[PDB]
């Protein structure tokens, strides 16, 4: 059990790039998707700032350079996450999305919930799903907002119940509670989709490594 | 170091700043005939700036001008000039 | 030699477009529900414009037709609102079909 | 804790509190670190850091939250509003 | 849970035969209908309520549809939509939504 | 017992002092990960502000050289009949043509601007561009 766990635990934690996250996408792929497409510069957010390259016509700019950093932290967590053997849970209250999001979370083996976040999901778990019930080990938020414009309730719920965060926030979103923002465009569906990909790309990739990974430690 | 970055200037693409149809024309109380297309045919009221479309001075301008041509005898008060009544339209007001 | 995000934020064509007004671009309709045509132009949101009552058949999912951008998202402050309030959708005139 | 009951209100009361544990920084694990004066609300506290043997001078309320916490020296005057809460 | 009712299972079918011994009638083609006419005979109850009249019925019947346990030893949940608190019900939304999609890119006898 | 006061602090910092006061008997499952490659910034819960007097967001407007051209483009000729198609990466504007051609004649050494505009104009024309004036 001890060597087991210091060489499958362990090991990947003493590498920058264990799973390769960064192959993923490059700067191209985001401008493409039009991840760098904010909102007017009225619905900019005081936090959001740092993250905007600046306003082409009142419209907001995201510096995909800082987004290309916090996206390598963020799928290199979730990577991590995912080895793991973490919960992953993605949420999104865009409807356009919701669907899509859902297959995303079955497809890769993880879990979803893009509808009304009824209170206490998180703070109220043990009540309302059972004592022994198991809270994801990492959350990751395609849209930090609610349908009100207003942070999802579960980014507050997540930080109080210490589930560690992904998220996306545009330039109206608040990334002061998100462990790892991921400063883009939440309203294209291109942004979207390669959100959406990425993220399901690294979580297979970090469950079949650790598959891999398992079977070469035990079979010796 | 970096031409692609952006430069420090201003807006080319602001659009001209509306002017108002009065805008560097003078404002005589002699002009009856300018003076009554801002006065109601019906009660010779003077039309509010959201009725004219005018700048806060060109307001003013005209209101001064219609008081002192009322109390000077160029125009009458409760009423626009029959004259003037099929003058161009200028006023934002739809009795009908 | 990498294009770096200046230099692709610089020559996109979106960025190369001036202000939106009045500037027509090639949308595709993505979804439609009823008379509504959701249609897609580059931007980052959509614009729901109704089918034209002549050759209303001719619009469908994936058609590529023609608009007259006039604001690339439609949003603005109201009366004690800190944030401008956003309907999430561009505004746009349907000017007909590309061939 | 809100109860009908003084047993159920206790009970909520100090099962909420494990939920909402702070870890506080102690100086050689007897007080803190420097001198603190705040405001909270109307009530302004200013504590000392103290040596050791020097004993818990606060108000009865912050002696019973210090031995709590582990702070066994510091100086502690309460001015303005008494309120126990704030 | 399942055991409990896998034993209450073996008492009614031990119980059946018992009562088709009693009533003298073949154990082995004694149905449902039969063992309420028997049950009815030996313990005659005038009650109006029908439900709160003796009942010896399969456990199947008696007691309510009890929802298995929705996670694994690992801790991790079966139904990837079981956060929701809803799983059942939005599995059926989100597969009669992505029949609607499917259907929208290809074109007195019921309630 | 994990803390449930997401205003003190960040999830890392609780989780690390409620281990090391021994509240907190095993390291969440994340702790670990967290702790090898934390995020750029801390997630502490921070209360936004409004600004209030002579502060300003210090956010720039994108502007280049290339703007100005492009206003007197689209003040003399108006949008045009070529509608934009903002899916192709590399697509042209006749804006973008005139802003490319009017560029290399200025590389050419030409200093005055009205006559770059109109040799510019001149030129697209002879290269086969409906330039149509508004006025
Ligand atoms: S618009 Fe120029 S003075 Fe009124
Ligand atoms: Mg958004």
């Amino acid at each position: 059990s001890t060597d087991f766990n210091d060489k499958i635990l362990n090991e990947p934690l003493k590498h920058s790039d264990f799973f390769n996250v960064k192959e993923l996408f490059s700067v191209r792929s985001l401008f493409d998707a039009r991840v760098h497409l904010g909102h007017k510069a009225g619905c900019r957010h005081r936090f959001m700032e740092p993250y905007i390259f600046g306003s082409r016509l009142d419209h907001d700019i995201i510096d995909l350079e800082q987004t290309a950093t916090h996206l390598q932290l963020a799928l290199n967590f979730t990577a991590h996450m995912a080895y793991r053997k973490g919960i992953i849970l993605f949420i999104s209250r865009n409807r356009q999305f919701s669907y899509l999001i859902e297959n995303m979370a079955r497809d890769c083996g993880e879990y979803a919930h893009t509808r009304y976040f009824r209170g206490g999901m998180l703070t109220n778990a043990r009540l309302l799903f059972g004592p022994t019930v198991r809270l994801p080990d990492l959350i990751i938020f395609l849209h930090t907002l609610n349908n009100i414009f207003e942070p999802h309730v579960a980014v507050r719920d997540a930080a109080k119940m210490n589930i560690p965060t992904v998220g996306i926030v545009d330039t109206n979103c608040n990334p002061c509670l998100i462990t790892y923002p991921v400063p883009g465009n939440d309203d294209s569906p291109l942004a979207v989709h390669l959100y959406c990909r990425l993220f399901q790309t690294a979580i297979t990739r970090a469950k079949e490594k650790r598959q891999q990974v398992e079977a070469l430690y035990r079979l010796q | 170091s970096n031409e692609d970055l952006p430069i420090s200037m201003e807006n080319p693409y602001k659009e001209p700043l509306k002017k108002c149809i009065l805008c560097g024309k003078h404002v005589d109380y002699k002009n009856v005939q300018l003076l009554s297309q801002f006065v109601s045919p019906f009660t010779g009221c003077i039309y509010g700036r959201h009725i004219t479309g005018l700048c806060g001075k060109k307001q003013k301008e005209i209101t001064k001008a219609i008081k002192r041509a009322q109390i000077m005898g160029f125009m009458p008060v409760t009423y626009k000039d029959p004259a003037y009544l099929k003058d161009p339209k200028v006023c934002n007001i739809r009795y009908r | 030699n990498v294009e770096s995000f200046a230099s692709m934020l610089r020559h996109s064509p979106l960025t190369q477009m001036g202000p939106a007004k009045d500037k027509l671009v090639i949308g595709r309709i993505f979804h439609i529900v009823e008379n509504d045509l959701y249609i897609d132009f580059g931007g980052k949101f959509h614009c729901v414009c109704r089918r034209p009552e002549v050759d209303g058949e001719k619009y469908q999912k994936g058609t590529r037709v023609r608009l007259r951008l006039l604001d690339l998202e439609l949003t603005s402050r109201f009366l004690g609102a800190t944030t401008d309030t956003t309907v999430l959708e561009a505004n746009a005139v349907l000017l007909g079909i590309q061939e | 804790g809100k109860a009908t009951d003084r047993m159920d209100a206790f009970r909520k009361a100090k099962n909420r509190a494990v939920h909402h544990l702070h870890y506080i920084e102690r100086y050689e694990d007897h007080t803190i670190f420097h001198d603190i004066s705040l405001r909270f609300k109307r009530t302004h506290i200013k504590m000392k850091k103290q040596p050791k043997g020097y004993g818990l001078r606060c108000h009865r309320a912050i002696i019973t939250i210090c031995r709590l916490i582990g702070i066994k020296d510091m100086y502690a005057k309460v001015s303005g509003s008494i309120n126990m809460l704030s | 849970t399942e055991d409990f009712i896998k034993k209450q299972i073996e008492e009614f079918n031990i119980g059946k035969r018992h009562l088709a011994n009693m009533m003298g009638e073949d154990p082995e083609t004694f149905t449902q209908e039969d063992i309420d006419r028997a049950i009815a005979y030996l313990f005659p109850s005038g009650l109006f309520e029908k439900r709160a009249r003796p009942v010896m019925k399969h456990p199947e019947q008696i007691f309510p549809r009890q929802r298995a346990i929705q996670w694994g030893e690992d801790g991790r949940p079966f139904h990837y939509l079981f956060y929701t608190g809803k799983q059942s019900y939005y599995s059926l939304m989100h597969d009669v939504y992505g029949m609607l999609l499917n259907l929208e890119k290809h074109q007195i006898g019921s309630r | 017992a994990g803390s449930r006061l997401e205003t003190v602090g960040s999830i890392f910092s609780r989780t690390r002092d409620l281990v090391r006061a021994g509240v907190l008997k095993e390291k969440p499952l994340w702790f670990d990960v967290y702790d090898a490659f934390p995020p750029l910034r801390e997630p502490v819960f921070q209360r936004p502000r409004v600004r209030y007097g002579k502060a300003k967001a210090p956010i720039q407007d994108i502007w280049y050289h290339e703007d100005r051209i492009r206003a007197k483009f689209y003040s003399v000729y108006g949008s045009g009949q070529r509608a934009f198609d903002l899916f192709n990466p590399n697509f042209k504007s006749t804006c973008q043509r005139f802003v490319e051609k009017y560029t290399e004649l200025q590389k050419l050494g030409e200093t005055d601007e009205e006559k770059l505009f109109v040799e510019t104009g001149k030129a697209l024309l002879a290269e086969g561009v409906i330039l149509r004036r508004v006025g």
